[PDB]
């Protein structure tokens, strides 16, 4: 259809995958579905794939991407652990994650913004390594560490570019210290805002 | 797992006779007698043995994945068989430092607690510091700490007089400063060439 894909909501599960596609005609624009996943305390992983965005052309099928909102159980808790460790995205509009157990984000395709929050845990976190595997990713806007600003963000960010070029329009990580870009294919960061950086280290081929 | 708070006369903890795959013994010395000889013995289990900053702790795990904790003073560590972790939580002096007697392939060296300024290497950081035919321990230390550790702490290592040493430089000048720079002795020649830094955790290869 050209009429837009209606919500998708998931609650609970050991692992969640929601895979949208868009198959609209060559001169139309379909805008895709808003996704919400809310883990229960078994939810280790979440994946939210969509069809890549494109501009409606003569022979180009047009797609806009849906917002994604991922939330762990213990996102609002001061003490409870949190279980969502890995999140995979494959294109996205205004995406959010909120998990104190988050270590890995896998990115892919066409994105608008990712905001990463960690759970409102009051305890000072000890493991603070964001692994950020990219592959064919392009971003309109910012990957932000929303937690770093007023709370305890990631100190070391690792970006592993893989099998295709990636371009992050903006990377905002106010508590970041080390930044290591690794792997297999070009990673481009058009603009970082990471005032506390003491080193950047490319190891990428 | 034995809570030991306020048991300050204890100079010998001997859990060595204990027996299962995982009959895991936890102990923390509450001893505060300055310059004491304290002996801490683990069993067949994956044990968790912590000394006192006050004390010259001899700590010995048995079989299994032992964690031996350094707090201060002249300590002697022996994790027996198994993947032992030597968790270094204090800086020490140039005289009061930890000697690890039997560091072998599989054992780890957790330096998270001496990352004074930032967080260690993260690479496989492994070319030994080499000095002249009659270089002194004092010289090898100064040589190892030559760099700038003010914004970012760095690991180095060397071999002097038949034993292997690891250093954390957290300072400006090419003086190893007793206070904030740290040395760790390892009995014997152990080659850390190929061995790699996990987070701030060195796994022997
Ligand atoms: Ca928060
Ligand atoms: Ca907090
Ligand atoms: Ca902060
Ligand atoms: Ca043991
Ligand atoms: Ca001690
Ligand atoms: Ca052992
Ligand atoms: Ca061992
Ligand atoms: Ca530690
Ligand atoms: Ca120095």
């Amino acid at each position: 259809s050209t009429t837009t894909t209606g919500a998708i909501a998931v609650t609970g599960g050991t692992a969640v995958t929601v895979a949208q596609t868009a198959g609209n005609a060559v001169n139309t624009t379909l805008t895709q579905a808003d996704v919400t996943v809310t883990g229960n305390s078994s939810t280790t992983a979440v994946t939210v794939t969509q069809t890549a965005a494109a501009t409606a052309g003569a022979t180009v099928a047009g797609r806009v991407n849906g917002a994604v909102t991922i939330t762990d159980s213990a996102a609002a808790s001061a003490t409870t652990a949190g279980k969502i460790a890995t999140v995979t995205l494959g294109s996205f509009g205004a995406a959010t994650i909120d998990s104190s157990a988050l270590t890995t984000v896998n990115l892919s395709g066409t994105g608008t913004s990712l905001g990463i929050g960690r759970g409102a845990l009051t305890a000072t976190p000890t493991a603070n390594t964001l692994t950020l595997n990219v592959n064919g990713l392009t971003t309109t806007g910012a990957i932000t560490d929303s937690e770093a600003a007023a709370d305890d963000g990631f100190t070391t960010i690792n970006i592993a570019g893989s099998t295709a070029s990636s371009t992050i329009a903006s990377l905002v990580a106010a508590d970041a210290t080390t930044l290591n870009i690794s792997g297999d294919a070009r990673v481009t960061i058009t603009s970082h805002t990471a005032a506390a950086l003491t080193g950047i280290t490319v190891t990428n081929s | 797992n034995l809570t030991n708070t306020g048991n300050t006369a204890v100079t010998s903890f001997d859990a060595s006779a204990v027996t299962g795959t995982g009959s895991a013994v936890t102990f923390v010395s509450a001893n505060t007698t300055v310059g004491e000889v304290v002996t801490i013995r683990g069993g067949a289990g994956a044990d968790s043995l912590t000394g006192s900053a006050t004390a010259n702790d001899t700590i010995i795990g048995g079989a299994g994945a032992d964690t031996l904790v350094y707090t201060g003073g002249t300590d002697t560590f022996t994790g027996g068989t198994g993947a032992d972790i030597f968790d270094i939580n204090a800086i020490g002096t140039s005289t009061a430092f930890v000697t690890i007697t039997d560091a072998a392939v599989g054992d780890k060296l957790d330096l998270v607690g001496i990352s004074t300024n930032g967080a260690i290497a993260d690479g496989a950081f492994g070319a030994a510091v080499t000095l002249g035919a009659a270089a002194t321990l004092a010289q090898y230390l100064d040589a190892a700490a030559a760099g700038d550790g003010s914004g970012t702490s760095v690991a180095k290592w060397f071999q002097f007089g038949g034993d292997t040493y690891v250093v954390v430089d957290s300072s400006a000048g090419a003086t190893f400063v007793s206070g904030a720079d740290a040395v760790i002795k390892l009995t014997g020649l152990v080659t850390l060439t190929t061995s790699a830094f996990a987070t701030e955790v060195l796994t022997l290869a």
